């Protein structure tokens, strides 16, 4: 219905810089900084191995059939022969997972050659790790007092080499393999060798990590089976064991041909072929199971750290299995919890067993009809399930190591990135997750792929990446990965949202690191950033990224000079977006740093220049980043500014005028940042400047994944409302009830100056003098809050106005001075925010608040009427009135918007419309006595009719101005002075005060309503500034205050 | 720096 003009949809100030109660990031306050803990520098590796084999073959040890080592029969090659083979093999089993490492090997030995193979490896790898392998098979147990078995010269005596002198000859970085009975004994004896302490766990303290195959009172398997070599061949030849156990245990054996798996075809490499992709599920699944099952930090040791303890100790896992199967329990020293019956050993059981089966035809002929096995597709698509059903801090997604297993092959390199970003998406945490996975160098190397079908989800991985951990810039700019980025931006590829993810990601690789300046300069981010400026967030972007790479750096701002940057940047500070203009200041003011002029004075010159054109923007966002670059600017500046100071107690007198107005900014952020450029200059090391907050409030944006209770309370009060409209014209209204619902005692000494009746609640406001706010609720009696509207010391309240009544109302308190405060929560006990302040008119301001076109008029006693849009906050408009004489009184019509009216000095009256080449559309006169106009508003209606015109000489005059110049009807509300007037927004009902006390209520057609008279309290006789009379906008509810102490409330019974 | 080796 027309009635939609009475309900505007219109919202303001509900913008990300304008936030609530937590943040008071908006603006002011610095980005908040991180402390990261996924790091440990250290790529450690193992760089020698000792294999030490006790095995007299054929003399079994005083402790006692199954007798295979390292994949051979030591019975079939005779001792000595055999005893050199299985050393070779078992050297090359390990060769396998670390091939460089020097291996020493060393068969049935003394105690005198274990010293000096472990002295002799501690010397070759010095901060290195030293593996030490122990095979006490043909000798006695370990004991409890903490010894290994080996032998002397002649082998006719088993010698106790103790584990003291063991870990004396081996020390810090090293780690330990006992494939031996009783291996637990070992173990138990290591954590007696030191002094108890030095650590915060279990029982730790250096980094000595000791894998054992059995606990202390089990023995190792003797079925055939198994081989001797169980602990070791799970260890060291996993895929080999793991399926060799699966035919003689789960299908029953007999079935499959058992040697088959030693004739696997491929190699462990090749990913394609059947044998390398085995070996890629068994470390997907290991791995997988490790990172689900322990924590962060002894997850990143054991399985990221070296990639021979990462084999090791994936490979343990198999054995956590198999041992199991056979009467043997192996434990790792760091312990970690029960991995044997995890769901996802399953899942390789079913990977095993479609390979076994299809291994039988590949050998009847080399075909290479190798179907890749389902696996890693299966699990993909149960992470997207995750990501679908539970997806919060509600248990990591499991899958996630899979996800990065699959990022090393193309096979299904696309879905899998895509997954992942859809994963990081979701927060700080997510990133965090990915991260601990170890995401980061794979992800960066896939930064030299030119697949067009990637960049566009790689961009977005790493705007998730780098939103979290900025510190990142150093590995980014070592691989020339910011390349990748640049290309991006000088792509045929579209979408601009994607553009702005490549500045961003750029501008922190940029940010404080001269290293990827130097490198993004070559590259020529200036040129490609530049040429696009000729979408908001990207223009936003593109500044911010220009912005700091100049920052401190000379040859990028000439750089930018002689590529004209100012001319590019400077009409970027009329934009409509705050968040653009703020981006735009800190651009040209991070370009910075007698009679000379060498072409920076130019430019200087006139970059300042332009930013004091925008020291007086709306958005506090602008004008914090434009004190900033005044800073910047006033630190290279001190002898001229200093001179300047002077006789104001060519450009430099412009900027002392621009530190002092920021200075007294209503905005008491803005106004400490203009205190602080003043104090630079010495009016009352580097250090002192204050810093630029656009670039990291904007960063939160990225931080934050890329509702319907909003539209409840919205119609809840336009049914209200629509309902209300019509029974405040449609009732018949009555007399004014004269006994008063509220006499309420605001103690204000002078008295109360101006009131306003909130809507949908049972709400007073009311402001003193000197701007004291209180919010005095009359359904209950009592204070709801009060305020200090500033702490300056000129004090004059103009105006009160609500914003945005139909959701959540903010309230305007305009100052005589022509300054505009808005606070959030003013309802509240205390807890009430300044969301936006800037000075209108750039005195006796008058305003009006206009929620249909999102305008602020404002004006006074000036030339002109200024336009102010709120959802830009900007002067859109400078109105001359064409008066000559003082605005006194400003109304806007809430019906039709761009559409003003306004009294003045003299008596006479004007309609604008604010919209139209020539903003005045008539100028009348009505009501004759040369007085100001106290007063006026537009007739409750849909017209442009106007009450309009109380006049202080007291008469009211209505006037119909499409018609007629002359009065509709004239009411003489009083015998001279006149001191308010009140005029119902939809109720055909008006209200006049006297500066005799006295109160009169009328109809719209002239009849009286109700006299009041507001009596004093004391005998002052200074009931004189009855100054606040206001209705409730949907009901008949007058509201009195005066120059006395009281805001008396009446209604029509 | 990786564990793992990747394809390109």
């Amino acid at each position: 219905a027309t009635s939609m003009a009475y309900l505007p949809q219109t919202i303001v100030l509900c913008e990300l810089r304008h936030d609530a109660s937590e943040a008071s990031a908006p603006l002011g306050t610095s980005e908040i900084v991180l402390v990261p803990k996924w790091r440990l520098k250290e790529r450690m590796k193992t760089g020698c191995v000792a294999l030490v084999l006790c095995l007299n073959i054929t003399v079994d040890p005083p402790d006692v059939c199954a007798r295979i080592e390292a994949w051979i029969d030591p019975f079939s090659m005779a001792p000595p022969k055999a005893l050199e083979t299985i050393g070779k093999n078992l050297s090359t089993q390990y060769e396998r997972w670390q091939p460089r490492a020097r291996y020493k090997v060393q068969l049935d030995p003394t105690v005198d050659e274990v010293r000096k193979l472990c002295l002799t490896c501690r010397k070759y790898a010095k901060t290195e790790r030293v593996l030490f392998h122990y095979n006490g098979h043909g000798v006695p147990k370990p004991t409890a007092n903490g010894e290994i078995w080996v032998f002397n010269k002649s082998y006719t005596q088993y010698i106790p080499l103790p584990i003291s002198e063991l870990d004396s000859w081996l020390k810090t970085p090293s780690i330990y393999v006992f494939d031996c009975s009783a291996a637990r004994m070992i173990l138990n004896a290591f954590a007696e060798l030191h002094d108890w302490g030095s650590s915060g766990s279990s029982g730790s303290s250096r980094d000595c990590i000791l894998l054992a195959a059995c606990d202390v009172h089990e023995t190792l398997p003797q079925s055939v089976e198994f081989p001797a070599d169980v602990f070791t061949s799970c260890l060291t030849t996993p895929i080999k064991m793991a399926l060799k156990w699966f035919c003689r245990r789960s299908l029953l054996k007999e079935i499959i041909d058992e040697s088959l798996i030693d004739r696997i075809p491929g190699r462990q490499n090749d990913r394609k072929t059947l044998l390398g992709e085995l070996n890629w599920i068994f470390t997907a699944v290991t791995d997988t199971i490790a990172w689900n099952v322990l924590p962060h930090e002894l997850f990143q040791r054991l399985f990221r750290q070296d990639l021979l303890v990462a084999s090791l100790f994936r490979n343990f896992l198999l054995a956590e299995r198999i041992m199991r199967s056979a009467n043997c329990n192996p434990i790792s020293h760091p312990m970690l919890p029960p991995t044997h019956q995890h769901h996802m050993w399953d899942a390789w059981d079913m990977a095993a067993e479609i390979c076994l089966s299809q291994l039988p035809q590949l050998v009847l002929d080399p075909s290479t009809e190798f179907q890749p096995s389902p696996f890693f597709t299966e699990q993909l698509t149960a992470f997207e399930v995750w990501l679908d059903h539970g997806s919060e801090h509600k248990k990591p997604p499991e899958q996630l190591p899979i996800v990065l297993q699959v990022l090393l092959s193309q096979c299904h390199r696309f879905r899998a990135l895509v997954l992942l970003g859809r994963f990081l998406d979701m927060g700080s945490w997510a990133v965090d997750l990915a991260l601990s996975v170890g995401i980061f160098p794979y992800v960066l190397k896939l930064l030299q792929t030119t697949t067009n079908e990637l960049r566009q989800i790689l961009v977005f991985i790493w705007t998730k990446i780098l939103a979290l951990d900025k510190s990142c810039q150093i590995d980014l700019v070592k691989d020339g990965g910011h390349t990748y980025f640049i290309r991006f931006l000088d792509s045929s590829g579209a979408f601009p949202e994607q553009r702005a993810m490549a500045a961003f990601v750029l501008a922190v690789i940029v940010d404080g690191h001269r290293r990827g300046q130097e490198a993004c300069l070559e590259a020529n981010l200036i040129g490609v950033c530049l040429g696009h400026l000729e979408e908001p967030l990207f223009l936003q972007w593109l500044c911010l990224c220009l912005g700091k790479l100049w920052e401190d750096f000379m040859e990028a701002q000439i750089m930018g000079r002689e590529a004209n940057a100012f001319e590019k940047l400077a009409p970027l500070l009329s934009e409509p977006q705050p968040e653009v203009r703020a981006a735009a200041v800190f651009a040209l003011g991070t370009l910075l740093d007698e009679f000379d002029d060498d072409e920076k004075i130019r430019a200087e010159d006139a970059i300042i220049k332009s930013l004091l054109d925008v020291v007086s923007d709306g958005s506090p966002l602008v004008r914090a980043e434009v004190a900033v670059a005044l800073a910047r600017f006033a630190f290279g500046h001190k002898q001229h500014l200093k001179l300047a100071a002077a006789s104001y107690w060519a450009v430099y007198s412009q900027c002392v005028r621009a530190m002092f107005a920021l200075a007294k900014d209503p905005s008491p952020r803005i106004a400490s940042l203009g205190r602080r450029v003043l104090s630079i200059i010495g009016i009352e090391e580097r250090s002192l400047l204050p810093l630029s907050t656009i670039y990291g409030w904007s960063c939160g944006h990225f931080s934050k994944p890329l509702s319907q209770e909003i539209a409840a309370k919205r119609e809840e009060k336009e049914k209200f409302a629509l309902e209300h409209i019509a029974k405040c014209q449609h009732s018949s209204i009555s007399k004014l009830n004269n006994n008063p619902i509220a006499n309420w005692d605001t103690r204000f000494e002078t008295g109360t100056k101006t009131a306003l009746l909130h809507p949908f609640s049972p709400i007073v406001v009311a402001a003193d003098e000197n701007e004291r706010i209180r919010v005095w609720n009359y359904e209950e009696a009592t204070l709801l809050n009060g305020f200090d509207n500033h702490d300056f010391p000129d004090k004059g309240i103009s105006k009160l106005c609500l914003i945005n009544e139909l959701d959540d109302s903010l309230l305007l308190v305009a100052s005589c001075d022509g300054s505009v405060r808005i606070w959030k929560n003013y309802a509240t006990k205390g807890k009430q925010k300044l969301v936006t302040g800037f000075s209108s008119i750039q005195l006796n301001a008058v305003v009006d608040w206009q929620q249909q076109s999102g305008y602020l008029y404002a004006s006074g006693e000036t030339s002109t009427v200024t336009l102010w849009d709120l959802e830009k906050e900007q002067l859109v408009r400078s109105v001359p009135s064409e008066s000559e004489c003082g605005v006194t009184a400003l109304s806007a019509s809430q019906v039709h918007g761009g559409q003003l009216a306004a009294g003045f000095a003299d008596g006479s009256l004007r309609l604008y419309d604010v919209r139209s080449p020539e903003p005045l559309v008539c100028a009348t006169r009505p009501h004759q006595k040369v007085e100001r106009v106290v007063g006026l508003s537009f007739q409750p209606g849909l017209d442009p009719a106007k009450v309009v015109s109380a006049s202080q000489a007291g008469d009211i005059q209505f006037l119909d101005l499409r018609t007629t110049r002359d009065t509709y009807l004239t009411i003489d509300a009083h015998r001279g002075s006149l001191t308010a007037l009140a005029v119902h927004r939809h109720a055909p009902i008006i209200a006049s005060g006297s500066a005799k006390q006295l109160i009169k209520v009328f109809s719209l057609q002239g009849e009286q309503l109700g006299i009041i008279r507001y009596y004093p309290s004391f005998m002052a006789q200074k009931i004189g500034s009855v100054s606040c009379l206001t209705f409730h906008p949907y009901q008949v509810l007058l509201a009195a205050g005066a120059a006395d102490s009281f805001v008396s409330i009446y209604t029509h019974d | 720096a990786g564990v793992f080796d990747i394809d390109l």
